[PDB]
């Protein structure tokens, strides 16, 4: 829900590796391992701002006891993030995520990038050589040709 | 994947010791018959119906071959079938040994003979003026007969005697003292196998046979060392004939008690781990008072053990895959089975009662005991299925004679000790012969599951091969 | 402190959801037995405000709020001794089954 | 191992439906009388965990869950004598009424 | 009926066949709670604030800690979609996978969920800023002439 | 005559709302002591049908219907007489800190 | 036939779960559960009036003891409804409905929506800018261009 530990525990559940439905308690080594993997995956997605953005916060795991605690993730992206984390940590235990998990991860990543893609569509301004028509105020104000860039 | 589940012996844990123990079928008798899709079907124990009354509780039974009638000693009154012949003192269990000219019941430490013409005589030394040898009879513990002589063992000593041929009241004229001195073990019980007087001790089982001596003073019986069995009977009444031999319970002297059978001068165990754990759960005095006997009906060879808080039954004919023990019980809770001292007379079996002063005859078309409901349990063994689902859970029941459509309580565990919700399913329908006991949507087996089938009914229940569709 | 306030008329609900049993049936019977057989049934009485005990027809009825009702008005049912209950909902499915229960009435201490 | 674990706090629900008496009212009155009348209202006490009995105002208040509440906290309501509970819903209706909760007035019976 | 987030979850697990009532083994309430959590996450993913699928769902809150008891608030017709959906989501939880019937029904349910919203969001954009009103319109006499969008 | 047919499995609802505490935790301990501490925890027993009493871990679980549920399904929990309670919801908050359940009996004059 | 109980017992029969031909008596839990599933399916089909309509009436299961009793369903739609209910409740027992049941459900749903689709075909009114020809009375009555919408 609202902490990295919950996201990683949900991912491990989806693998079936460690869950109350299976009567397996998450291994602390598994905890740290998949939390580190989540850090790496979120960094790769974020791509220093040019790629997909979700609001996730990278703790630092330098001053804190552990990186896994709290996350700025939007409430709508939690499903996508923990399904993708589960898919990425599947080969760690030699398991392979079920096809439903893969499809859910694809759907979630698409939904995460939908709004960013709509925002980035924009449109380029008119070329520097394109003139304004005679029917404008800037024709009288001497602007004429459109401002470059 | 229709996967069958055995029901002849159930598995589970033990919440005190944390040991895997056998959950035994209760009031059921596995019958090795090739039924439908299974190799055997569970059959409820026959019910008990009151044939007639009696004085006091039952204390012994023995089928008198000489008179071709059964002599039963209930309470303080001796009974021959329906009629009341003798008067018997005491209150504890009594050992009997029928004779051709007298029926006897060793009680209160003295062997009392009830002659067939009405008179009663007690064993005592020959008169001093007679001139025959005088012994120290002491207290009588157990009795038996072989070739016209009554053999009894002095209480608290390994010496046993034999009566005279001419006058059966007094012991033998010149040679009536015999000892099982192969070990320093007192004779816990005596009995007759073929033509041998056994001398069940506390660490040995010695034998004896007639030597045929004619001169006065010669020992009539001589030990047979080659047949000696290095075990013992725990209590005076922990022995009984079974399959042309004596089974018994080992005395604590040789180790932990365990049900044994004598074979060719050697004791072979027939008690599983759980049975001997149940036996060992008792103290020395409590387990000593246990009485064990043989009951044989239909194809089964039962070996019923009457322990103070359990009634274990060994079904010899159903021991194809290993020893098969069922715990009989009376009432809804863990009370002890009331039936005791089973004997087959005439057409139908008759049994005494531990609590009431009645005698019951086994009736096969009902399972009720003295017009009361009874509980039948069946446990399936624990089996490990991970993340599996089970939907079809069908047990073949022989629906038929009944008074109401008595439903069975079907429940499943997950840790093998404590159980979940009790689901009620109709098991018999009165006067309908083709009902199926089917339950769907059993659920998901997280790790382990074990089904307990519980039936409360006054009519026989015949459960057959249990199949579960572990999909 | 002599008397503490506590609601009478205990409430019955389902086993896996918080919905109340609606128009269900409660059956009372002997210890560890099927409480549907008139052989296994045990008499249950109505304890009115005046204290006049009266017998009731055996199959108890539940209103839409999970409370025993007889002749419309809510009633307090009392059994003679220990009993086993099999709570049935409207359709006939088992809400739950219990073998042994005991709750002595806190009222009528003067008697 | 004698008693069965059971919730002691009383939850008050409406008689004809499975809902709490949200913001309802409970009036505690004398034996066999109408507690709505101000005269027929006995003094009523709260019992804290340490056991400090304290008096409060008679028209008790119920939270949205049914449990009695005083100053936004759950409390245990006791009386020194046998009473006659009268529960009313927020809208105003005699959802329930009990002439004698214990069927005997402990105070007088204490003699 | 099914009126609580828990009911949708226990109705799903039933559709899988794990703990379906009339069942001898039932799943722990911890798995029920966390499957409610999965339901909430899936519905948040669907909803996407205004833009995404609008189901009428109401999210849990701290004043009502037992999210299971909370009334979901879905439309009466929409309960079948989230019912048969979310079954595939807990399908790998026990490593079970969803039957083809459940997959098809979930697809149909989500399509029916989005149908009304998609019809309601056609909304052809107005005339561009350069389109002129013809001489036919009397508003041409009112000097409006060219259209005004936005 | 002197036993009430009541809700056999207890209902644990939440204080601030009329909902069952899913994944609630009940700890049972000595009188007037905090039962969260394992030292204060007293024996807590399940009473399965066979009449046995098998003891289970103190953090008893509460399902979405308010009853007490073991690893599997509904059970009849049993304690001795003097059991304290402390409901904790899955989030970790507190609902009840009932000090002495025996002090909640509707008739404390008998005690 | 004329009650929800008969419809649901009909579905279970086709699925092969419980019928007199199989000597299985319907479990009350199964009855209630599949009736609830039928309620959900009919609600989804009805779609608050915009979708397929059959005449089915949603009881309320609030005042009655149980929702399953009586149904306003047309006599011609009983086959389609109970075949579809059987298909939907097939995975509940881990069974899969035979291909004949699936084909029957498709055929029944198509037949159900045939009449509603024919009724809803209609035709949009003439566009606001299309005028009467000179050969009309409304030409004299000044109507001219057709009424919008």
């Amino acid at each position: 829900i609202k902490t990295k530990g919950d996201l990683v525990r949900a991912a491990l559940r989806k693998l079936g590796v460690a869950s109350d439905a299976t009567l397996t308690d998450v291994e602390p080594q598994s905890m740290q391992d998949a939390v580190d993997d989540l850090e790496a995956m979120m960094a790769e997605w974020y791509q220093d701002g040019k790629g997909i953005i979700t609001g996730y916060v990278f703790s630092d795991d330098e001053n804190p006891p552990a990186e896994g605690d709290d996350h700025g993730l939007r409430s709508s992206a939690v499903s996508a993030v923990f399904h993708n984390l589960a898919c990425r940590i599947a080969p760690d235990y030699a398991l392979e995520a079920t096809a439903k998990i893969i499809a859910t991860a694809k759907y979630g990543k698409e939904l995460l990038y939908k709004q960013t893609a709509i925002s980035r569509a924009k449109r380029a301004p008119y070329p520097s050589r394109m003139p304004t028509g005679s029917g404008n105020s800037f024709a009288n104000l001497n602007e004429w040709h459109y401002f470059p860039g | 994947p229709i996967q069958q589940l055995p029901m002849m012996k159930g598995m589970g844990k033990d919440f005190k010791n944390a040991d895997y123990i056998d959950y035994l079928p209760v009031n059921m008798l596995a019958t090795p018959k090739e039924i439908l899709n299974s190799s055997g079907y569970l059959r409820s124990f026959p019910g008990i119906t009151k044939r007639y009354d009696m004085n006091g509780v039952s204390r012994g039974v023995e089928y008198n071959t000489a008179q071709n009638a059964v002599y039963r000693v209930c309470g303080g009154k001796l009974y021959k079938g329906e009629s009341e012949v003798g008067d018997v003192a005491g209150s504890g269990r009594v050992s009997m040994a029928h004779g051709r000219t007298s029926q006897a019941v060793g009680v209160n430490g003295q062997l009392v003979e009830y002659r067939y013409d009405g008179t009663v005589k007690t064993v005592s030394n020959w008169p001093a003026d007679s001139g025959f040898t005088q012994y120290e009879l002491g207290s009588v513990r157990d009795i038996t007969r072989l070739r016209g002589r009554y053999a009894w063992s002095k209480d608290g000593t390994d010496s046993w005697f034999i009566t005279d041929l001419e006058d059966e009241s007094h012991p033998d004229r010149y040679s009536a003292q015999y000892r099982a001195e192969s070990q320093p073990d007192g004779i816990i019980g005596i009995g007759t196998w073929r033509d041998f007087i056994v001398c069940f001790g506390s660490s040995t089982i010695e034998y004896f046979s007639l030597t045929g001596a004619t001169t006065a003073g010669a020992a009539l019986y001589v030990a047979q060392p080659s047949l000696m069995v290095q075990k013992s009977i725990a209590g005076t009444y922990c022995k009984t004939p079974f399959a042309d031999s004596y089974a018994f319970i080992s005395h604590p002297a040789t180790g932990a008690p365990s049900v044994y059978i004598i074979g060719s001068g050697q004791a072979s165990p027939i008690a599983t781990a759980s049975i001997e754990k149940i036996i060992r759960s008792y103290t020395a005095e409590e387990m000593a008072t246990g009485v064990m006997e043989t009951l044989r009906f239909d194809s089964h060879e039962l070996l019923i053990i009457h322990l103070p808080r359990h009634v274990l039954v060994y079904d010899a004919s159903s021991s194809q895959n290993g020893p098969q023990w069922c715990v009989l019980k009376t009432g809804l809770y863990d009370d002890v089975y009331r039936g005791v001292d089973f004997m087959y007379e005439g057409n139908q079996i008759t049994c005494g009662d531990k609590s009431e002063a009645v005698v019951g005859q086994l009736q096969f078309d009902i399972s009720s005991q003295y017009d009361k409901q009874q509980e039948h349990l069946l446990f399936t063994p624990l089996f490990k299925a991970d993340n599996a689902r089970c939907f079809d859970l069908e047990v073949e029941s022989s629906t038929g004679v009944a008074q109401y459509a008595d439903r069975l309580f079907l429940s499943a565990t997950t840790d093998g000790i404590n159980y979940g919700r009790e689901q009620m399913i109709e098991q018999n329908e009165p006067f309908v012969y083709d009902k199926r006991v089917l339950w769907k949507r059993v659920g998901r087996i997280r790790r382990l599951i074990g089904f307990k089938l519980r039936v409360i009914t006054k009519s026989p229940v015949t459960l057959s091969g249990c199949q579960i569709r572990l999909e | 402190a002599n008397v503490v306030v506590s609601n009478p008329r205990p409430i019955f609900t389902e086993s896996r959801s918080f919905k109340a049993v609606a128009n269900g049936k409660i059956y009372i019977g002997q210890i560890d037995t099927d409480p549907v057989n008139p052989a296994n049934q045990i008499p249950v009485y109505i304890e009115n405000e005046d204290g006049s005990h009266v017998q009731i027809t055996q199959p108890l009825i539940i209103n839409a709020a999970g409370k025993i009702v007889y002749n419309g008005q809510l009633v307090k049912i009392v059994t003679v001794q220990g009993h086993s209950m099999a709570i049935y909902d409207a359709n006939g499915s088992q809400v739950d089954y219990i073998a042994n229960v005991l709750k002595y009435d806190p009222d009528q201490y003067s008697i």
